């Protein structure tokens, strides 16, 4: 799937781009960081008991922060395929 | 989580009168001398200037950070 | 037991129902006639044609008219002051949407007739930019009887 | 394989440092400590005669936290404990990991490749800068993680958890211990501290006498 | 006008050079500009997250510059921005100083020492209680009890800012404090470079009458004004906040003179005898300017010696003190341009975030993560779009207007030809 | 409590949402539609691939649809002063916006398919304002959503 | 206890900050398009360096959308007059600073287009001016902040 050199460079600088910054997002959201409290999909019956239900919500989001990473380590892998052909 | 002002303040003014005080001295001779050391002088003086009011201005509060009760609950638990 | 004054607000909207509409209408079969009438003098073989953007406008009016008989029929002597008020935001969209769509009928359909003359392949572009200008009303229609169903 | 290099008395020293820093991160990162207490109000039935807690190796204190007794109407109030030393507890196992992993790198590099090691004396340079790094690393990292054991003796002990629990301060409540944490690992990993320390040092010596700066 | 011009300050000498060539040997705006220009634009930048992107930008731009420079297109903007790739280098560095200062990353905060503002002793020695958190929608902090607040944050602005709704309500006056105080010290550096120029072009005339009247007009009036909010930042804490003054009515008062016997009390004792003072010494220093100078040239160019005209010397004389004493002003409030452009990259930068990537991180199910793709590439490209070209773009030109106008108005003249050899 | 007359807003919510749009996206296919006609004469072969600006104004009517219904199928009998305010304030929001991205759909639509008759690498140049004109009846049209879905 | 009407004026105040706003926008939108357009039969690869003034339009309507969403996410059912009026005031200054921000680029822009187009030299100028322009309605935004968190 040959393309143009430019559309290739773009691809690779948003895949490094997403894979770092998902990645450090990731890393943050599972050490239960506070200031991204907002993000998290909690509930109200979240705040019953203590903030493990919370904690399992971070660990989620950093799940599917990571999944966003890997996928765009693809595309960054895709991108590097399509320079490497041109 | 006393975050004594004594250690900051030292060590940052320190840290930049060195950088734009000592540093200049230590540059070495060449046509770029001046440039080199007026750059030295200006980034440790606004960078001193900056870090100075940024702390200054979190001295003496006079009132603290308004927080939603969801993140007042999580921070208890959360933060020391 | 409801407002004696209800009732108002819902003739209002069918009375606009039938008038932005109709006006609407008139501009388009105001403008698009004169153009027609520029054109019939070099090619008159184009009269029936070019007669499209008249009826896009009738049809604007017809729409006005079916909102208001619509409304025309709802109304009653108890009508809640809730269904009145919907019944005159239903008249107000359906007459200012076929006022809207019949003053882009009517230039569309004066530049397109008068354009067919000198290239007839712009034809059938002014039909659809006439359509584009049609659903316009269509639309107003739609959410007319959305709220005057409702 | 030059298997006589690690026989060698840096190879020695090289291996010791693997070995150790390994029991520094298994006694450090491995620690699981537990507290309980007791408590009798003025009303008996009020009284908690069994609380349980557990904290792990970070030391993130501030975040453990128990439902105590109120002594009143039969409530409990949530309390903290006091304080965290992880920036302590996790710079030593950091630092005890990083030493495990350079001196397995070192111990291969002279089973395997020993030779390039030695070219130009280089690799002696590398390791110095090395050894002196960790040595920096390991004199500042044995001081903070024995005052941050001090610490944790003093913020975990039972009495002054108690002292501080407002409960003593009413009328015929009475605050007593029931266990204490085993101390015996931290001790074993700030002595092997100090052991990494002065391995790291006399290493100083060896890489300066292989180097040739001697 | 010949400066000699380097790789690396060519960007910085056409910078200063657009708005007039410098005069034969005078004191040239290059070199500070070298470190202000990128400074006063982090200021209005700061972000660490976009920092990081500009300088990454600028680094690649730097390392690739021998292809690109042999590599030559005709696209202007491309040029442009290459041409500057060494300022656009500082300006992204010093954006990342700046937006580790402001504790702001894609508008997020860090916390990497550990906030100051502890929750617990509210429950402790507060009155707080669960019921307390259930009944208060958004409740507030207060330090004046013991250990809410423990000290400052050792660098930058404390993490919590960015999860308090009372964020814009500190910061709005904290930058607003430090955007005047670093136009104030702006200005008073330019000052000073005018007496060095007067100095070395051998005016005594201008350094007697005209520069220190400035320098003492300046400092008294907007100097002070600096002191006062050091001052208030030092010495009033939350116990004292009842009675806190607010020195803009402080600052108003001492112009007119309104020192009031009710409402705020004074910042310090003897504040009435000392601002009518500075006061008295700011107007005198109007006079200074205008009379003096023009006298002097009379009697020494038409009654020594015997075109000069009296006139029209009175005139320029007195255009010049009018001009300068405005300007004070003007500047001093221009110069919070820094703090508008700061507030509002921040604020774009939140809504930004807030509705696009809370959209695929506010997601139960693990399916997000697939979301969490499409929606961060939006994200990522509004980051470059908005915030990186076009806001960059208008705290690069405005760090510019300010130091055309602001800066180079106390002491660069302007009145020079380029150097075009053959 | 509730008044009787809180639904009236919401109501001139909904007519604003399909009036406001309508006219601006019958300005849009209005303006346009002449340049259309007037460049056709000449470059008949650019009259298909020149109604975009039609197309985006057809797409500003249907933001302007989406918020009247999605507005109209929220009005409850006893709708409280503040939804209904709310629903008032979506309607107004989308309308409005709309409206002026219809008046510069119009002007930069017709504009670009006159210029491209002259220059056709006008066009990409076109599209591009329209599209910059086209996000603003899309802003109105989020608004409008986080006013009436709150 | 607060007045049932209390949350109009903010409302109010949402939707005026994304129709002034986006009408500024349009405006210029629209004007620079013109201008554009009449560049780019003498000087086609202008096309995407002329299309700046368009871009900061777009950024002017952005800052509305802004305000209009900070002021529609803190519309709470029992929002007291106070912080009613606090946002109705934010509303009209985001608003009314956008609009006048929006004349200025579109005039602006319309004129240095054609400037550029005939002397390369001015395109620098140009956009000296046109981000001046922009803070104006930068500047409603940021009081617009200051308000509607008061
Ligand atoms: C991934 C993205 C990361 C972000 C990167 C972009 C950051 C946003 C801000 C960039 C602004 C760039 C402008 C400054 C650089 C030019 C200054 C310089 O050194 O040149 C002297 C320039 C051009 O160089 P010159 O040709 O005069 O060089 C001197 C040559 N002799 C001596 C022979 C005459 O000279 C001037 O005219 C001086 C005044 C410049 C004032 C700048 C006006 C604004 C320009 C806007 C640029 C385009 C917008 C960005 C578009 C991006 C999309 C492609
Ligand atoms: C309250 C906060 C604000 C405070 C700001 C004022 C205080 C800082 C500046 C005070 C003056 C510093 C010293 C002036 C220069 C003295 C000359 C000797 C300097 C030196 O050792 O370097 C020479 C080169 O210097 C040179 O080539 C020139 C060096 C110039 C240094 C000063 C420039 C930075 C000032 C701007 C500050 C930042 C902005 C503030 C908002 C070597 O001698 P040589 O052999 O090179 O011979 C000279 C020419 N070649
Ligand atoms: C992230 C937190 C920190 C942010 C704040 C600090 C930011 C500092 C930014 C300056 C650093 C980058 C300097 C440019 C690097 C590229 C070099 C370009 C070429 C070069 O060597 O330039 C020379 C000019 O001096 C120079 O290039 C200057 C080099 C020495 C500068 C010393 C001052 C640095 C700042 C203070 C110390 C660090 C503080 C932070 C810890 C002369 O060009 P040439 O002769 O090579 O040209 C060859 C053709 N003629
Ligand atoms: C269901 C639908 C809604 C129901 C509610 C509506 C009820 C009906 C009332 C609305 C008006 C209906 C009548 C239509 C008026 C026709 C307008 C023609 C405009 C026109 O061409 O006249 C221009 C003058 O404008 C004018 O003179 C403007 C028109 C005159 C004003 C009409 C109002 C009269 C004042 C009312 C008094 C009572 C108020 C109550 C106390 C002249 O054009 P040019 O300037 O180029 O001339 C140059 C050549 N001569
Ligand atoms: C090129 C650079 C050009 C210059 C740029 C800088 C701007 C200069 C501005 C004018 C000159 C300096 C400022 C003079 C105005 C008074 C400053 C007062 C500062 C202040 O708030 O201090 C408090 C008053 O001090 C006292 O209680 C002591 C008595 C009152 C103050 C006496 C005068 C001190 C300043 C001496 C001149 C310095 C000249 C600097 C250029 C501390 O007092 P507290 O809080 O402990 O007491 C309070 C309960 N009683
Ligand atoms: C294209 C080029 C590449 C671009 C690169 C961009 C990189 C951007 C990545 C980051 C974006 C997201 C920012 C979010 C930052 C918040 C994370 C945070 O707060 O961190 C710290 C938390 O982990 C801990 O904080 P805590 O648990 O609340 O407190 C505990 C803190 N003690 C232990 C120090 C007391
Ligand atoms: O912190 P807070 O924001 O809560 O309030 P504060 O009082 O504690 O701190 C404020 C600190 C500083 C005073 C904040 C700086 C803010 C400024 C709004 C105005 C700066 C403009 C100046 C100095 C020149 C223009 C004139 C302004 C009033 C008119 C004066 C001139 C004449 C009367 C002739
Ligand atoms: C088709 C041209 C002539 C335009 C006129 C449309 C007329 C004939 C038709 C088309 C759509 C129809 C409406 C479609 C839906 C509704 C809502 C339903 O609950 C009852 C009847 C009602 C209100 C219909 C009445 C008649 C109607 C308005
Ligand atoms: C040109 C013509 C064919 C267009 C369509 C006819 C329109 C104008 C009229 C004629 C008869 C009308 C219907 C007659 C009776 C009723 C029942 C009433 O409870 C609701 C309205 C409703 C359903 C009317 C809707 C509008 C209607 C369909
Ligand atoms: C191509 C067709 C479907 C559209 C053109 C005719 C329009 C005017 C007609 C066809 C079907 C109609 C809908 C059919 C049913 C209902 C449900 C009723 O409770 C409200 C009105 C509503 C929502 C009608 C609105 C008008 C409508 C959309
Ligand atoms: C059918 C295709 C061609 C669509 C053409 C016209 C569009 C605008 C019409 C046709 C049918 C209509 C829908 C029919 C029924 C309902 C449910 C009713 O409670 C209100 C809105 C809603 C959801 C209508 C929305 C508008 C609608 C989708
Ligand atoms: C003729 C065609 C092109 C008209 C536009 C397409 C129609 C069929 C679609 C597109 C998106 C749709 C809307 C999307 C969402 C909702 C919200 C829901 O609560 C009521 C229906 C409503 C408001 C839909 C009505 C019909 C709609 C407007
Ligand atoms: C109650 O509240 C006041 C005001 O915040 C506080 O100062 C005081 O210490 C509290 N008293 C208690 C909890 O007894």
């Amino acid at each position: 799937l040959c393309c143009g050199p430019k559309l290739a460079a773009c691809g690779i600088v948003l895949s490094a781009w997403g894979v770092i910054m998902l990645i450090m997002l990731g890393i943050f959201f599972n050490v239960h960081s506070a200031v991204l409290i907002e993000d998290v999909p909690f509930t109200e019956k979240d705040f019953e008991n203590g903030p493990q239900n919370i904690y399992n919500l971070y660990e989620q989001v950093s799940y599917n922060c990571f999944i966003a990473a890997g996928l765009y380590l693809l595309l960054g892998g895709f991108s590097f395929c399509q320079v490497r052909l041109n | 989580t006393a975050h004594s002002f004594a250690l900051p303040v030292i060590i940052f003014t320190t840290f930049w009168g060195l950088i734009g005080i000592a540093g200049p001295w230590f540059v070495p001779k060449g046509p770029n001398r001046g440039v080199i050391i007026t750059m030295l002088v200006a980034t440790a003086v606004c960078c001193y200037l900056f870090w100075l009011i940024a702390i200054l201005a979190q001295l003496n509060p006079l009132f603290g950070p308004q927080l939603k009760n969801e993140t007042i609950w999580y921070v208890r638990f959360l933060w020391e | 037991n409801n407002p004696e004054y209800s009732s108002f607000f819902g003739v209002m909207g069918a009375s606009s129902a039938m008038v932005f509409s109709a006006m609407g209408a008139a501009y388009g079969t105001a403008k698009s006639g004169t153009g027609i009438a520029a054109m019939s003098v070099m090619r008159p073989e184009l009269i029936m044609k070019s007669i499209i953007p008249v009826v896009m406008a009738g049809i604007i009016a017809i729409y006005g008219l079916v909102v208001a008989v619509l409304i025309a029929n709802s109304l009653t002597d108890g009508i809640t002051l809730y269904r009145s008020f919907l019944q005159l935001g239903a008249g107000l969209s359906v007459g200012l949407s076929g006022l809207a769509a019949g003053f882009a009928i009517g230039i569309v359909g004066d530049a397109g007739v008068r354009g067919t003359a000198q290239q007839p392949r712009l034809f059938v572009g002014m039909i659809l930019i006439l359509i584009f200008a049609e659903v316009l009303g269509l639309y107003g229609l739609i959410v007319a009887l959305i709220l005057s169903t409702k | 394989g030059q298997f006589r290099v690690v026989k060698e008395p840096l190879g020695f020293v090289k291996v010791l440092q693997w070995v150790f820093a390994i029991f520094a991160f298994a006694t450090c990162g491995s620690y699981t400590g537990e507290l309980r207490l007791s408590v009798e109000c003025a009303n008996k039935t009020e009284s908690a005669l069994n609380i349980e807690v557990e904290f792990e190796y970070p030391f993130r204190l501030h975040q453990v936290y128990f439902d105590a007794p109120s002594c009143v109407k039969g409530g409990t109030t949530k309390i903290f404990l006091v304080g965290d030393y992880s920036s302590s507890a996790e710079f030593f196992v950091t630092v005890a990991v990083f030493a495990f992993l350079y001196s397995m790198g070192a111990l291969a590099t002279y089973i395997f490749l020993q030779n390039k090691y030695r070219e130009n004396n280089k690799g002696p340079m590398m390791d110095f800068l090395a050894t002196a790094v960790f040595a920096f690393m390991w004199l500042v990292s044995s001081s903070a993680w024995a005052k941050g054991l001090s610490d944790v003796k003093m913020a975990t002990d039972p009495e002054n958890i108690i002292k501080e629990m407002p409960m003593c301060r009413q009328t015929g409540n009475t605050c007593k211990e029931l266990r204490d944490p085993v101390t015996s690992g931290l001790n074993t990993s700030v002595v092997f501290g100090f052991l990494n320390l002065v391995l790291w040092v006399g290493n100083l010596w060896f890489v300066f006498k292989e180097t040739g700066w001697a | 006008t010949y400066n000699k011009t380097n790789k690396f300050t060519h960007g910085f000498q056409n910078i200063v050079d657009a708005y007039g060539i410098g005069t034969y040997r005078e004191i040239n705006p290059a070199p500070y500009t070298v470190i202000t220009f990128p400074f006063l634009f982090a200021v209005m930048f700061g972000d660490f997250g976009h920092g990081i992107l500009m300088t990454l930008f600028a680094v690649w731009m730097v390392l690739r510059e021998s292809r690109i420079l042999s590599q030559k297109n005709e696209n202007e903007m491309f040029s442009m921005v290459f041409s500057g790739r060494y300022i656009i280098l500082l300006m992204g560095l010093f954006s990342i100083y700046t937006g580790l200062i402001y504790n702001d990353c894609f508008s997020k905060s860090l916390n990497i020492f550990g906030s100051s503002w502890s929750v617990r002793p509210m429950f402790t020695i507060g009155n707080w209680t669960e019921e307390t958190l259930l009944g208060s929608s958004v409740l507030q902090l207060n330090p004046a009890i013991p250990g809410v607040f423990g000290g400052p944050y050792p660098f930058g602005i404390d993490p919590i800012w960015n999860i308090a709704t009372n964020k814009l309500t500190f910061l709005n006056s904290f930058k607003m404090k430090m955007s005047v105080i670093l136009g104030i010290i702006h200005m008073l550096f330019g000052v000073s470079l005018s007496l060095f120029n007067h100095i070395y072009f051998k005016k005594p005339l201008n350094i007697y009458f005209g520069f220190i009247p400035e320098i003492i007009f300046m400092s008294s009036l907007f100097g002070y004004l600096v002191i006062l909010i050091f001052y208030k930042w030092t010495a009033y804490d939350a116990h004292s906040s009842r009675n806190a003054p607010s020195l803009l009515i402080h600052f108003i008062n001492m112009f007119l003179f309104s020192y009031p016997e009710s409402g705020n009390a004074m910042l310090y004792s003897g504040q009435k005898g000392i601002q009518c003072f500075l006061i008295v010494v700011a107007m005198l220093c109007v006079p200074w300017m205008l009379l003096f100078k023009p006298l002097i040239l009379r009697h020494q160019y038409l009654r020594k010696k015997h075109v000069f005209d009296f006139g029209d010397t009175m005139v320029h004389q007195a255009i010049h003190t009018i001009e300068y004493c405005l300007g004070c002003i003007s500047n001093t409030a221009s110069y919070l341009r820094l703090w508008a452009l700061s507030l509002a990259h921040a604020q774009l930068s939140e809504v930004l975030w807030t509705m696009v990537i809370h959209i695929g991180l506010h997601v139960r199910s693990l399916a997000g993560g697939l979301g969490l793709f499409f929606i961060f590439a939006a994200f990522a490209t509004l980051t470059v779009a908005i915030l990186l070209i076009m806001e960059g773009l208008s705290a690069f030109l405005h760090a510019l207007r300010l130091h055309w106008v602001e800066f180079q108005n106390k002491f660069y003249t302007g009145t020079g030809f380029k150097f075009l050899p053959f």
